[PDB]
């Protein structure tokens, strides 16, 4: 059965993550700051599923506006050239040459607050927001199952990876479930962020300390790289659909299929699967390169298959 | 890769996707930061500064009133046809809607996969309805939690 309230509700995948959101509200911030702790909270709790050495999107419905959409992923570094990948015929998974695109969630939360600052009139200390997060590095999270089976199910192929096993690893297997597992050095970057300001991440002391790291390490980033990036500010990809409007954040090659499957859009058991008919038809009005809005009932009814 | 949704007092609605696409990433972490980076390798072929070509955060606004955050870990396409088809065509409640099986082929809950199979997702959401009450919906194929005053 369904959890109702009448003030504010956050859904995740740790119930921690959740009550971090939570206790935002109930402090009187907004849902953004909720979801911004909560990016922190379940970055040290679920770190082998997300973190902050990744990318963030967010897709944002004011009360009464329009969507607002955050592309928070970055690109290549600068080194990440054509000739670097040699004879490869792939960019590798794993080591240094494989985490050769920027980290983008922070300038996600950066730009979020900066929106909740617009939207809201107010805004919580940062110190605040990353409180939950600081607290569980230094004096641990339990061990979920699947970060214990994430970790033993990849722990012979990343075993000798720069970091890997200091990391992640307990005597140097995977941490037992159900255990108290600490991140001492995701603290003290936690709380650099806290005293410091989340963009110092890009253009901070940790985004210098992250420089020299990607330099000893070999990997394609430079300092310039992070200091360039922001989050980017796309436009939704948007559905007009009898009961009203859904927003997906895609780009129109990537977003175009699944929206069209919808609008599909005289529905009210088997033949609900069946009518998986409509996906067929989807694809193929996909059929350049990545090539908008034609996502219209006036374009779709011909579906009357 | 995590969905998050979050509505707060007055009504402002987030939907968020984080990630690092794989698991672990690339392994590689940041000396004394205890940041793993993300491996995507994959968002580029062989025939700089050049971005990515990318994750899908939803969320709709209904004509009676509603704003509705909703998200798929996992799987991926289908997961938001049978989510919206059974709750916003079909009325069915929206804890019913994240948790009657699906299909990729289909699960065993109607070729024919386990009754609560990894590979149909994991989908989250926030229903607010104009009275002001709030909905949150779990998906019993993981572990999440929906937390609300």
């Amino acid at each position: 059965s369904s959890n109702v309230s009448t003030h504010g509700m956050a859904v995740a995948p740790h119930h921690l993550a959740s009550q971090s959101a939570l206790a935002i509200l109930r402090e009187g911030g907004s849902a953004i700051e909720a979801m911004v702790a909560a990016a922190a909270a379940i970055a040290v709790v679920y770190p082998h599923m997300n973190g902050l050495g990744g990318d963030g999107f967010w897709l944002i419905v004011p009360p009464e506006g329009d969507p607002i959409a955050i592309d928070a992923s970055g690109a290549a570094g600068s080194l990440a050239t054509l000739e670097a990948y040699a004879g490869q015929r792939h960019i590798p998974n794993r080591g240094p040459q494989a985490a050769l695109t920027v980290a983008g969630t922070v300038s996600g939360w950066v730009e979020a607050l900066r929106i909740s600052r617009d939207l809201t009139g107010r805004a919580l200390p940062v110190a605040r927001l990353l409180a939950d997060a600081i607290g569980y590095a230094e004096d641990g999270i339990p061990v979920t199952a699947s970060q214990a089976h994430a970790t033993a199910s990849k722990l012979e192929e990343l075993r000798h990876q720069p970091g890997f096993s200091e990391t992640w690893l307990v005597a140097g297997e995977a941490p037992r479930p159900g255990s108290r597992f600490r991140q001492p050095a995701l603290a003290g970057t936690l709380r650099m962020l806290a005293s410091d300001g989340l963009d110092s991440f890009y253009r901070g002391p940790l985004a210098e300390r992250l420089a020299q790291g990607m330099a000893a390490l070999g990997m394609p980033i430079t300092l310039g790289d992070l200091q360039a990036h922001r989050a980017r500010r796309p436009g939704p990809l948007t559905l007009q659909h009898q009961q009203g409007t859904l927003w997906n954040l895609a780009p129109p090659t990537q977003g175009l299929v699944s929206l069209a499957i919808l609008g599909t859009d005289k529905m009210a058991d088997a033949q609900t699967v069946h009518r998986v008919e409509a996906t067929k038809r989807a694809f193929a009005l996909r059929d350049t390169d990545p090539r908008q809005q034609l996502l219209t009932p006036e374009a779709l009814q011909p579906a009357d298959s | 890769t995590v969905w998050m949704g979050v509505v707060d007092n007055s009504g402002l609605a987030v939907s968020f996707i984080q990630s690092i696409y794989h698991e672990f990433g690339s392994g590689v972490v940041l000396p004394d930061t205890g940041i793993v980076w993300q491996n995507r390798g994959a968002a580029f072929s062989l025939d700089p500064g050049k971005q990515p070509f990318h994750l899908n955060p939803a969320a709709a606004r209904l004509n009676d009133g509603r704003v509705m955050v909703y998200g798929s870990m996992g799987g991926q396409p289908q997961t938001q046809a049978a989510l919206f088809t059974r709750y916003i065509l079909q009325g069915v409640p929206l804890q019913e809607s994240i948790s009657r099986p699906r299909w990729l082929k289909l699960e065993g809950r109607f070729e024919v996969l386990a009754d609560f199979s990894e590979a149909m997702g994991h989908a989250g959401a926030i229903v607010r309805h104009p009275n002001g009450l709030l909905e949150g919906a779990t998906d019993p194929r993981s572990n999440g939690a929906a937390a609300g005053y």
